[PDB]
């Protein structure tokens, strides 16, 4: 479900 | 007559943002698997490219209101545009003499036949180049390019999206501000952004060819293991 | 005794697929993503390990038998196997005198510190380099070292195996040469056998602990991007 | 399902 896109859209 | 306060605080925002996001040493290209002038090219262009998608997302949480979009609709938006905002982005380094992307130095400076190696044919290179020239043409503002890129990143008319609502409406905030600045700031700049709309208009069909080929490489395991994790998730077509 | 025409078959058989999977010159390494001595060797290592698989694999198709056995169990070995025939093969080049491995040049020497920054811990490579010393000290004939390879890949002892009877054979197969081998043709190899199966036991502990670690690594995003897609495939847990 | 390791495993 995205992981990477979901990592690098938050913080 | 004459830009706002809000209008102007954008301008600021997206041009700091650009900054953060685009390096003009571009020192970290030695860091990518080095170029090699059968698909030699791949290996070098997949981390070029898997590093932009990187910028562009940085690039996008800074967009003000972006951020505060669904998570589900944030990365509708990069999965439809990322690959248009790395081919205005790109720009910046796009040479008219050469008729290339010279970046770092010798090394990094990407012919349009070093870019063939690729997996991508004229089919594609031959519009893209037409693009990048046509648009190092209108010698935008870095001011007008910021915007451009925040306009096509924030366009609703994209599949996935949701609140097709609030996005129009950033957009259409963007919008004004860059026909705004042009009027005031940009000296026979009065077609101008009929201009910068209609290649925000070819943006599209380049997006559609890259697309096609992609796909078409994605397919052959022999060369998807050459891309990148990153690059495998936003091109590819999980919903 | 000595050895028979179909035990020396294989020997030739798994030598020559060893030689021909295995670059003394190392020249492929400066394709790599360039080593950087949070993480900095983790792209040049995870490239090192992927190259490395591709390597494993290209063995295996030439193992005379595994190419008979059904796809599935094919997967089955290596990816269970696999990390254990890159720590064997990895010995090749393993260096008491500065207890590292040197390859290429001096940019491709990795030390214990250089390893240390690719995600991995003291945990794992204590033992690691525990191991290669150990073995390094049996200083094998080419013949033994391509054999333990070979045994290694066709333990039928690995999960997902289906027809653990076939392999069992294989493996019998091979074992047998290499007693036979060392009996006749290594002076001193009296104990030799035994301590090379001690070897294989090891390797099922540091497949232990990579596992876990390669777990917690993987799980972060930030870190399994930078993996490639063939070993996010062959480390994966996918069934 | 493996897209990669079959590849590699047949030619
Ligand atoms: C728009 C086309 C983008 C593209 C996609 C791919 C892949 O599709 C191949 C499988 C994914 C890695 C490989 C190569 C390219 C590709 C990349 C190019 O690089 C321009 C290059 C890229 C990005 C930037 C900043 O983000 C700069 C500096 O301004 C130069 C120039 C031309 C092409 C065709
Ligand atoms: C057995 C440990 C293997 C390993 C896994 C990983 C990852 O798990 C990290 C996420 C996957 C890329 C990163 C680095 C390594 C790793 C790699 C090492 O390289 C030895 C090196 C590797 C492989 C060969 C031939 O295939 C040679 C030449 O003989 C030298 C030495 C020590 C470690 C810890």
């Amino acid at each position: 479900r995205h992981k990477i896109l979901h990592r690098l859209l938050q913080e | 007559h004459m830009l706002s306060d809000e209008q102007m605080q954008i301008i600021n925002s997206l041009v700091e943002a650009h900054h953060k996001t685009y390096d003009d040493s571009y020192s970290d290209f030695v860091r990518f698997r080095p170029p090699v002038r059968r698909l030699s090219m791949l290996p070098h262009l997949a981390d070029l490219v898997s590093y932009s998608i990187q910028k562009v997302i940085g690039f996008a949480k800074m967009i003000p209101g972006f951020r505060d979009l669904t998570a589900e609709d944030q990365i509708a938006l990069l999965k439809s545009s990322a690959i248009e905002i790395i081919m205005l982005r790109s720009n910046q380094s796009f040479s008219l003499e050469d008729m290339s992307w010279s970046c770092g130095g010798p090394d990094f400076k990407y012919c349009i036949n070093d870019v063939t190696k690729a997996g991508h044919t004229l089919e594609l290179l031959e519009p893209l180049v037409k693009f990048q020239v046509g648009l190092k043409k209108l010698k935008l503002h870095e001011e007008e390019h910021v915007l451009l890129m925040a306009i096509c990143l924030l366009s609703p008319d994209r599949p996935g999206v949701q609140d097709h609502v609030r996005i129009e409406a950033l957009q259409d905030r963007l919008c004004d501000v860059l026909q705004a600045y042009i009027r005031i700031q940009h000296p026979g700049g009065r077609l101008l952004y009929a201009k910068m709309i209609q290649k925000l208009a070819d943006l599209r069909s380049l997006n559609e060819e890259h697309s096609k080929q992609y796909r078409s490489l994605s397919f052959q395991p022999e060369h998807s293991m050459q891309l990148t994790p990153l690059v495998l998730e936003v091109f590819g077509s999980e919903v």
